[PDB]
RNA sequence: CAAUACGCAAACCGCCUCUGCCCGC
RNA sequence: GUGGAAAGGCGGGCAGAGGCGGUUUGCGUAUUG
């Protein structure tokens, strides 16, 4: 009931990675230019993942603020096999558990389901973001053109205890150094709650920094590091006289940390203004 | 509007098997009595122990919605809500086999047309739709408007008890009554046109086996194998027999059975 | 189950090299064999993501029959050795499930080379899709 | 009750799919090896297509949602917005009600004006369409289906590939258990030619229409064009060819005297920008 | 059976220049080509680098080649120069030849003797 | 005097579950 | 010196919503020719 509608915050910048990167033994490339890329897939999929495990800890100090919180105790359905229950993560896809809160009602009450999205049945609440591929930055696009490896390989091999049996394998991860270009779009549709949503994804991002992107991780196959450009906000009047009436956010040398932190408040001061 | 438009056969050669006017007059009084009186009783709903099961996409109202236009003692001509027409066919023959001891037959023409349309075209197509189910076997049932090769071995309007068991298999798996389907194939409505799409590809080419593995194919996509174990497979029964492949038959089956869901 | 796999498979390997041409039959033959193909393919386990750059290879110049060339030379070149690379590439227990399935194929193709263009390619391609339908009808997918 | 004509504005362009873009329409028609999530593709060609409902209705639904939030506001510049709330009908089962996405098309809720004179002054179904019992206004744009451009027809020819297939994998938070699939999509960085023709056929409000097309497109730039979407698969972007009037008096002459704007290389947001007044001054000149 | 292997040898100094057959012949010598994988894989990936690449890469395309057998010694040389001579009297013709043309017949023959190779092992 | 004996990956997971023609003559 | 004359089967509708290519496995050890 009642989609509406003020504007599209558009939050771009470039993942950096200080450390080697996989997604996936190939990384998947863009087939017109041969170039790797990080999908859409996994950076949604990797936010949300680290936001559904964040909000299961904390069920007692967003449900003073977050309805649809008190219909789920912190759990899992694994063991017991019921669709809506008690325990948290309530969907089974064919074999996995993923928090999905089954309809608009609970999924606008919900702080994951209104942000990441949610599907039901006849609810099918939509997100509210949209995160687009990062392919390379166009001064690393020519290092590819220029024979500086945007890509490496990598022999690791599985050790047997006992007889000391080696068993190699050659991994393929995306060279450290290599540096891409992301894209957010934050569909603000209701103007009661986005001081949240800005700053409920900014922790999903903030805990992926800490956390690995894509691939093994737990080996050195992670380390994202955003490096933001411009927040925009791109008004509804933006798009009627098709102006330079969109308010630019610096933060040209600011952390994912270091916005959601003080000094928060006085960048989006005059977007507050335009709700 | 489902029309119906269906006459007793052979009853001209059977009037002169009467040698005398006490034989003739009560001949011809019997039979007066069927679509006269008998018939009525039948559209109120009764005589279960006679007639048994009909294929049936609801069982039978109490105030039925039947306009009896005419019928006159060799012929009778019965609009009403379609899918009651459809139940009434197979419940008049199913009397009158038992009214006779089994010794005459009808042949029903059912048409199926919309309100907007003038009677005299109605009639016009479902007589044509009796003759042909006149001139094959005069035993035989007309049910759905169908597409068939142009050889001559395959004759569109349904036999009697062929038919009859067309619905007791193929109905109650498909269909579970009052205009449902049955679980877990409800979602799936877009499968029985496309089961119906496999039966104009047998229409084009009769001689291409194209339909075996594509009948099998689709069932073990939409999960269901078990359903339609019969189109699965070729018969070599049936070949042999120079008779129409089990792929034919599903045509009026199926629609009967879709058009009873809002499709 | 199994027992069924080691006797129906020996039936028709016999069946099968006897007539190595991919036009046999056009006739009710080759489709009743091809349910016999997918019998004792059923018990192996035949996944079909390996086979998916070799169909959509079999996909791409299908239309390519169609008015698009008459030359099947550079296609049908790409399928015999993808098809020997398939245990080439994938070893194992799927190995020996999929020795069976090369011992069908290796025998068409190399017709299909010197072939007609319109015809006996259609006629392999027909016979393509009859393996892969009933498979999935037995269980397998 | 009057309707006239005066030319048909053409609007000729590329669209470029920057993100994998994805449609999707039915597979297995006498068909059984496919991906089982293919993009819609014309029989003849065998290569993908956009086609014009899935573009007409994803500029209309980015043009329901902006008049859905200035409702309140575009009273006095558009009439007949009088009969609508901000909201859906979807709570109480009417197909009036007092908001304004207000007719049942099976089970969802789609805004189309029930009257010819409710939807004339109707800033939506002015433009894209509408339909009712009896009176039943018609649309004003033709969404042509676009194909790929002279250029993208020879990589077909070449040996390169149109279509990629991406997996995608779902994972359970608990035990990481993987549930994998995959996709038929676009090649990013394909590229198709549509053309948006308006029927003009008032002269007092084609300003105020055209407008509105181009703030529907310039939502669509942002937005994603069909498919999964908010993974990636849309981010599609109007690359404008011509501009073209196509006057009246075109019609019956022959006469190449159709007023061609210039659109070279302009952003679908440089049209709208402080400059429609200078782009189609000529066709003022016209009326 | 080094004769009717050396009677292949005579196959592989036959297709002196690139055209050798657009017919079986590329696989019929493949099968008798394939009749260790870890050692070539710094000319087997490296065709697949330059195939979507160019001319500077060729000679060092033609300098690893060398570099494979001037590494290994002892009995390490024997399949070693073989395989060395099938492959360079088909890449001394192509460095002045096109480029995505007239090398994809090479192309699909250095992949076709890889796969050969693991299925008779 | 210097090395060569051998290993190039095994697994499971492969789509899912919501919707399926109305309106007007 | 025509069972004729005039008559658009069509106006409105995004195949869409949700989904991490993933989890573990140390380029190593053993002895001589
Ligand atoms: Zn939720
Ligand atoms: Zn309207």
């Amino acid at each position: 009931m009642d989609r509406r509608f003020y504007g599209k915050i558009v939050i771009k910048g470039k993942i950096k990675a200080v450390t080697g990167l996989h997604i996936g033994n190939p990384v998947i490339k863009d087939p017109h230019t041969g170039l790797p890329y990080i999908p859409g897939s996994s950076l949604k999929g990797r936010l949300r993942s680290l936001f559904e495990i964040l909000v299961n800890s904390r069920l007692g100090e967003w449900r003073e603020k977050y309805p649809s919180l008190a219909n789920y105790s912190p759990g899992s359905c694994r063991p017991d096999n019921q669709e809506n229950c008690g325990k948290f993560f309530n969907r089974k896809i064919n074999r996995g558990w993923i928090h999905v809160c089954p309809d608009y009602e609970t999924a606008l009450a919900c702080p994951v389901c209104r942000l990441f999205g949610a599907s039901g049945k006849e609810s099918n609440f939509p997100s509210r973001i949209i995160v687009r591929d990062a392919f390379l930055t166009k001064e690393w696009e020519e290092k590819w053109r220029a024979g500086e490896a945007i890509t490496e390989a990598k022999i690791e091999v599985g050790i047997d205890r006992v007889t000391s049996q080696a068993n190699p394998r050659t991994n393929e991860r995306v060279v450290a150094g290599a540096e891409f270009e992301f894209e957010i779009i934050y569909n603000v549709e209701n103007t009661t709650h986005w001081r949240d949503d800005i700053k409920n994804l900014l922790t999903a991002m903030a805990l992926l920094e800490d956390s690995y992107l894509g691939g093994s991780g737990s080996r050195g196959y992670g380390k994202v590091k955003f490096i933001f450009d411009s927040f925009e906000f791109r008004p509804l009047d933006y798009y009627r006289t098709g102006k330079d009436e969109d308010i630019v956010s610096i933060d040209a040398r600011e952390k994912s940390v270091s916005d959601i932190l003080s000094g928060f408040d006085s960048l989006f001061s005059e977007v507050e203004g335009k709700l | 509007l489902g029309v119906m438009k269906g006459d007793v056969d052979r009853l001209g050669e059977f009037f002169s098997s009467m040698d005398s006017p006490s034989k003739l007059a009560t001949a011809s009084r019997f039979m007066d009595y069927f679509f006269k009186g008998y018939i009525g009783a039948i559209i109120e709903g009764k005589f279960g122990y006679i007639i048994g099961d009909v294929p049936s996409l609801r069982d039978w109202p109490e105030e039925p919605d039947i306009v009896v236009v005419y019928a006159g003692g060799d012929d009778f001509f019965i609009v009403g809500a379609w899918d009651q027409i459809f139940e009434l066919a197979f419940r008049v023959r199913r009397a009158f086999n038992a009214y006779t001891g089994g010794k005459l037959t009808l042949s029903v023409g059912l048409g199926y047309f919309d309100e907007r349309t003038p009677i005299y075209r109605m009639a016009d197509v479902v007589s044509e739709r009796l003759d042909t189910a006149k001139d094959e076997g005069r035993n035989r049932v007309f049910v759905v408007g169908r597409s068939r090769p142009l050889d001559g071995k395959h004759k569109l309007s349904y036999e009697w008890n062929h038919y009859e068991e067309l619905w007791r298999t193929y109905a109650p798996r498909i269909y579970a009554g009052n205009g449902r389907l049955k679980g877990k194939l409800e979602s799936k409505k877009g499968l029985l046109w496309k089961l119906l799409e496999i039966r104009e590809l047998y229409v084009r080419d009769p001689n291409d086996v194209r339909w075996a593995y594509l009948t099998a194919y689709l069932l073990g996509r939409h999960g269901l194998s078990d359903l339609f174990p019969e189109l699965v497979g070729i018969d070599t029964k049936a070949v042999e027999r120079k008779e129409p492949q089990p792929v034919y038959w599903v045509d009026g089956v199926l629609k009967i059975v879709l058009m009873a869901v809002r499709r | 189950k199994g027992k069924q796999w080691e006797a129906i498979q020996p039936y028709f390997d016999n069946v099968v090299r006897e007539a190595k041409n991919f036009l046999e039959w056009s006739p009710n033959k080759r489709l009743a064999n091809a349910v016999t193909v997918a019998a004792y393919l059923t018990s192996q386990g035949l996944k079909t993501n390996q086979v998916r750059k070799i169909l959509d290879m079999a996909r791409t110049t299908e239309l390519k029959v169609k008015r698009g060339e008459g030359d099947i030379k550079d296609d049908l070149v790409k399928m015999r050795y993808l098809l020997a690379y398939t245990v080439g590439k994938a070893t194992g227990q799927s190995k020996y499930s999929l020795d069976a399935f090369h011992r069908i194929l290796d025998p068409m193709l190399e017709v299909l080379m010197g072939s007609p263009k319109k015809e006996n390619f259609e006629k392999f391609y027909d016979f393509l899709q009859a393996v892969v339908a009933y498979h999935k009808f037995f269980g397998g997918g």
